[PDB]
């Protein structure tokens, strides 16, 4: 219906991003006045970029998500990088992330003074996410009657949190950093670190470049769908700022730029019984953040391995328990070898400077389409004071945030130029010598020794 | 798309490889057991960290001692209801403590005629007193009131019979108690006979009503073994004195003073005062105040100071002025005798502007020991060194772990770097960046080597270097 159709928005923009950014979003904005207006900020320069991504996806009925907008504006070259870099780094680094805030908060109620062992972090990630594979590589039914329990365990740490800052609003004060008495701007920043706030702070808020094509094919409300996401970014926004209001009526920012694990720190100097509450139902979350990025990952290579590319080595299934085996282990491969960082918060701007490079150009689109072959059937059309206001907060939003550290944004312009010499030998080379065809030929094929995959019909 | 078909694949289906794959699928389950073992054996090999020693809210900060309400906002304003005009530059310095000045009644040096139950009427009231501790409450800054009954003569304990200065005392360490005061001070306990059970039956009733209750006794005295005979039994008293206030001028006595003071008590909490009453400008020089405050500020203990330490205010750089209560020059006007004898580095929005000055430095300083670990209840450990340089390392057992060298010497001095007194948990690294300098010379942030190190004379060093893994 219509509040359904909120619900399933709602939903599951709410996710594992609200426990650790707000230590990454206090420390880069300097004080706390200024890490409030950056969740109201990201907030609103979203529902430009959701009310922005309606307007191309009813034009172009498409299946298959931000790939299938690329290729049908720009070329064959552009269209691709979407795909190869949501397949390489933004899936395999969001849940390497989601996977490291496990570890995180099952140490710290052990160490709480102490920093953890470091070579310890990285055997809890590894067991986080070398378990949810075998289990979304079982039969899907699985991984589904277990993700659901994974809503009760972060709706119940999430439903705590807010009801536990009502009562220290009650029984304490009444905003205690404002700007009349407290709340001095003691470390102002500058260009470089106020932007770096609008990259953590739009980790918490990833759920929207692929999910709400998935809502209009269920129940078909008929074009209110930008009047369905009016009133649920606002109702994601206002749970994401009261919770961040509800740590700094419990602790102090000296504090929270001080722990690791945020929620924990809040759980404790609450309540008596503590240490099966908060950090179970956190690491009960972000469960569901590893388990749902999996086979978020399955659409992906399925309509990958359709137009030109992506080769039939992958989208394959299992005869029984239809599962994509050789699929899921490409990721399962490739976020193993995104663990050998010694930090969290340089994997969160790594993944934000690039996922701000596709919500930039895919907008873009829009201009070009609007102004080159004009006048289509459009059933809902919107402003051209929208596409215009978030093409310049993604303009200095990249210029400033690569004139401070150009090394962790540095490669993410690095590793889109590997795909150009990758898109001149895939569907754009002579079959002369006929050599490397059947090598392509042969690990197809054993593949389908090793697991039983066949493809679809 | 060369692939194989669904049904050419199930003839292909060999039992050969049933055994790979079932081997293979066992390798997996042995793979992941072979890293949860791994993991739970390295969470008992990490080595624990050690629990907080559960400090009290007199070990962070610097209590703020005030004598005279009328000399503190000057002529007129000297209220007592015009201190909450002042509350707002207190929490500027990040202090943690309010010594309060003697409000009581006695006319001058009349046993009879006095009585600490009642607040004079020269400052404010009962009603005036309780809407100075709303505010006081309201910005986290804690009050002491002087308990000094003959405050106006000599003899501060009124030389008659001991009778009536015992059995009063009593009434107001419970009457004033009740009403919220953050505990209580006392001084000039010298001229007190047997002043060592005098302080016991009120340090048990002090306590006796809530922990969080402390008295603040001092003395004159600059002995080890006198202050000793005092605390052999008030193993919790905050204990000023004139202790570190002798001659000296050299880096080995004060060296020496501060060991020999510490590891005759143990380590237990002191006040690092270094007078009972009075200002920085009596016991030092011009320019060695810019040196104490980096001493002070370090050193384990609460600091205890008066106002007007924070800029320089000298008492001998003005005639005409008294030396039991200067007034405070927070402009030109705070000063009206002489036009033109107060200048900018004398006054509070002068010295707040510039950032080498004297109360720029004062509050870098105590933000630098309100908020951190090592500082605020870390271990304190000294060099043996050479010529008259006072270094020290301090540390908690894993946050970051700082570093002070100062030179107490006239001449430019070397690193002169001593091991070996430290475990060998805290070593000196190579590199170990600046954090803070009394004189400007350098860039803040910029590390340099340690044994490269070249003092000036009349300077200190703040060192950080983060736990050497
Ligand atoms: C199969 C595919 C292949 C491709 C790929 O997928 C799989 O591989 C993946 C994996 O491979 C990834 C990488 C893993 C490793 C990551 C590392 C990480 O940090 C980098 O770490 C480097 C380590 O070599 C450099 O760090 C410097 O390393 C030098 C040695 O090479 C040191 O010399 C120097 O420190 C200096 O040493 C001498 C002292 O006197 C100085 O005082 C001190 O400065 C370090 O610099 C320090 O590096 C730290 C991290 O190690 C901090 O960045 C720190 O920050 C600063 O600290 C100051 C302290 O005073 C502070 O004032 C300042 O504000 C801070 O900024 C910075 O000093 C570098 O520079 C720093 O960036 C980086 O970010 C992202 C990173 C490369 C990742 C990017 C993405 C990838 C490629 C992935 C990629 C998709
Ligand atoms: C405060 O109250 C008294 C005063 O010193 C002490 O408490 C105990 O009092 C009894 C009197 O019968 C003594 O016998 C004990 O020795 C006292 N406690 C000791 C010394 O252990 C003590 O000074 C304070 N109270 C406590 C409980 O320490
Ligand atoms: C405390 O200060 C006084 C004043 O300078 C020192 O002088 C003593 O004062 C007391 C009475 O206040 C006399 O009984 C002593 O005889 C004085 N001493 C001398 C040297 O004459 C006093 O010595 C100081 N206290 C200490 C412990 O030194
Ligand atoms: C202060 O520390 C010193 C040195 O650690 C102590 O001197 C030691 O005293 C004991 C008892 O006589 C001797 O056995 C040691 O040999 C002394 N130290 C060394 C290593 O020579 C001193 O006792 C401590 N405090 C005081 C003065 O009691
Ligand atoms: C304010 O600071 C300035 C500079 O430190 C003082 O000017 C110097 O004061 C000393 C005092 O003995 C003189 O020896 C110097 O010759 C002065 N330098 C100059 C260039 O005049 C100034 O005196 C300070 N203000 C007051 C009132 O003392």
């Amino acid at each position: 219906g219509l509040v359904s159709a909120c619900g399933i928005i709602v939903g599951n923009i709410i996710g594992s991003g609200i426990f650790v950014s707000p230590k990454g979003v206090l420390e880069n904005a300097g004080s706390v006045g200024l890490a409030l207006i950056v969740w109201i900020v990201t907030g609103f320069i979203t529902v430009v970029g959701a009310l922005c991504y309606a307007e191309l996806g009813v034009t172009i009925p498409k299946s298959g998500g931000d790939y299938s907008y690329v290729k049908d504006i720009f070329g064959g070259l552009a269209g691709f990088l979407r795909l190869w870099i949501a397949v390489l780094v933004i899936y395999p680094t969001n849940q390497a992330v989601i996977a490291l805030t496990f570890s995180n908060y099952v140490l710290q109620p052990l160490f709480p003074t102490c920093f953890p062992p470091e070579s310890g972090l990285r055997l809890l990630a590894a067991i986080c996410l070398l378990l949810l594979t075998w289990v979304n590589c079982s039969s899907v039914r699985w991984a589904t009657r277990v993700q659901d329990i994974f809503t009760a365990g972060k709706l119940l740490a999430l439903a705590l949190i807010i009801i536990m800052g009502i009562v220290q609003i009650c029984k304490g004060e009444y905003f205690w950093l404002e700007p009349k008495n407290a709340f001095e701007n003691f470390q102002e920043p500058d260009i470089g670190l106020v932007a770096l706030a609008f990259l953590q702070g739009s980790f918490a808020y990833g759920g929207w470049n692929f999910l709400n094509y998935v809502t209009e094919e269920l129940v078909d409300p008929y074009k209110n769908l930008p009047r369905a996401i009016f009133i649920s970014i606002p109702l994601v926004t206002f749970v994401y700022v009261f919770a961040n209001v509800a740590y700094v009526t419990a602790m102090s920012p000296q504090e929270l730029l001080a722990s690791n694990a945020v929620a924990v720190t809040f759980g404790e100097k609450l309540l008596g019984v503590m240490a099966w509450i908060m950090p179970i139902s956190v690491a009960l979350s972000t469960f569901g953040g590893v388990n749902g990025s999996l086979f978020t990952s399955s659409r992906l290579f399925f309509a990958g391995a359709r137009e030109g590319h992506l080769p039939s080595v992958l989208a394959m299934i299992h005869v029984k328990r239809c599962t994509p085996i050789p699929a899921l282990l490409f990721t399962c491969i490739s976020t193993l070898l995104m663990l050998v960082t010694s930090d969290m918060y340089t994997l969160i701007n790594y993944v934000g400077f690039i996922n701000y490079l596709f919500y930039g150009v895919t907008v873009a689109g829009q201009i070009v389409l609007r102004w080159k072959k004009p006048d289509i059937p459009r059933p809902i059309k919107i402003n051209l004071l929208f596409p215009i206001i978030y093409l310049l907060f993604w303009a200095f939003l990249l210029v400033f945030s690569l004139w401070s550290e150009p090394v962790v944004c540095g490669i993410g312009l690095a590793i889109m130029l590997t795909g150009v010499p990758v898109y001149f030998l895939g569907v754009y080379w002579q079959h002369k010598p006929k050599c490397f065809s059947d090598f392509i030929e042969l690990l197809t094929l054993v593949s389908q020794k090793m697991c039983v995959v066949v493809y679809p019909e | 798309t060369g692939l194989s078909k669904e049904e050419l694949l199930k003839v292909a289906g060999s039992p050969g490889w049933v055994r790979t794959r079932w081997a293979l699928l066992l390798l997996f389950w042995l793979g992941w057991l072979g890293m949860l073992a791994g993991a739970v054996v390295i969470i008992v090999r990490a080595p624990r960290c050690r629990e907080l020693p559960a400090q009290k809210w007199w070990h962070t900060g610097a209590l703020y001692r005030i004598g005279d309400l009328q000399a503190f906002q000057g002529h007129g304003a000297g209220n007592l209801a015009g201190l909450k005009g002042r509350l707002d530059y207190l929490s500027s310095l990040k202090v943690k403590g309010l010594v309060l000045g003697p409000i009581h009644k006695n006319q001058k040096d009349d046993v009879a005629q006095t009585d600490l139950l009642q607040i004079d009427p020269n400052f404010g009231s009962k009603e005036d007193f309780d809407s100075l501790l709303q505010s006081a409450k309201k910005k986290s800054i804690r009050v002491i009131l002087d308990l000094t009954p003959n405050y106006r003569g000599e003899n501060s304990w009124f030389s008659t019979q001991v009778d009536t200065v015992a059995t009063k005392v009593k009434d107001a360490l419970e009457f004033w108690l009740q009403a919220g005061v953050d505990g209580f001070q006392v001084r000039d306990i010298e001229n007190l006979k047997d002043a060592s059970s005098f302080l016991a039956e009120w340090q048990n009733i002090t306590k006796g009503f809530s922990e969080d209750r402390l008295l603040i006794a001092g003395t004159n005295s600059s002995d080890l073994q006198q202050i000793l005979s005092l605390l052999e039994s008030n193993k919790d008293l905050l204990l000023t004195s004139s202790y570190l206030s002798d001659s000296g001028s050299t880096g080995e006595h004060t060296k020496s003073l501060v060991t020999q003071y510490l590891n005759a008590t143990g380590n237990r909490w002191c006040s690092w005062s270094l007078s009972q009453a009075r200002l920085l400008t009596s016991f030092l020089p011009a320019q060695l105040l810019r040196l104490y405050q980096l001493m002070l500020f370090t050193l384990p203990g609460t600091p205890v100071f008066s106002y007007g330490d924070e800029i320089g205010l000298d008492a001998a750089a003005l005639p005409g002025q008294p030396m039991e209560a200067p007034v405070m020059l927070w402009d030109e006007s705070s000063f009206p005798d002489i036009p033109g004898a107060v200048s900018a580095n004398m006054t509070v929005k002068g010295q707040s502007e510039d950032p080498g000055s004297l109360l720029s430095l004062f509050r870098r300083l105590s933000d630098q020991r309100s908020k951190e670990r090592s500082l605020l209840h870390g271990d304190f450990h000294a060099f043996s060194a050479g010529p008259g340089l006072f270094s020290y390392i301090r540390h908690w057992d894993q946050n970051e772990r700082f570093l002070v060298v100062l030179n107490f010497g006239d001449v430019g001095l070397s690193a002169g770097l001593q091991a070996s007194d430290l475990p060998a948990s805290a070593s000196l690294p190579a590199k170990a960046d600046l954090l803070l300098s009394t004189q400007p010379g350098r860039e803040e942030g910029s590390p340099l080597e340690l044994e490269r190190l070249k003092l000036e004379p009349h300077e200190g060093l703040l060192l950080r270097f983060p736990y050497a893994a």
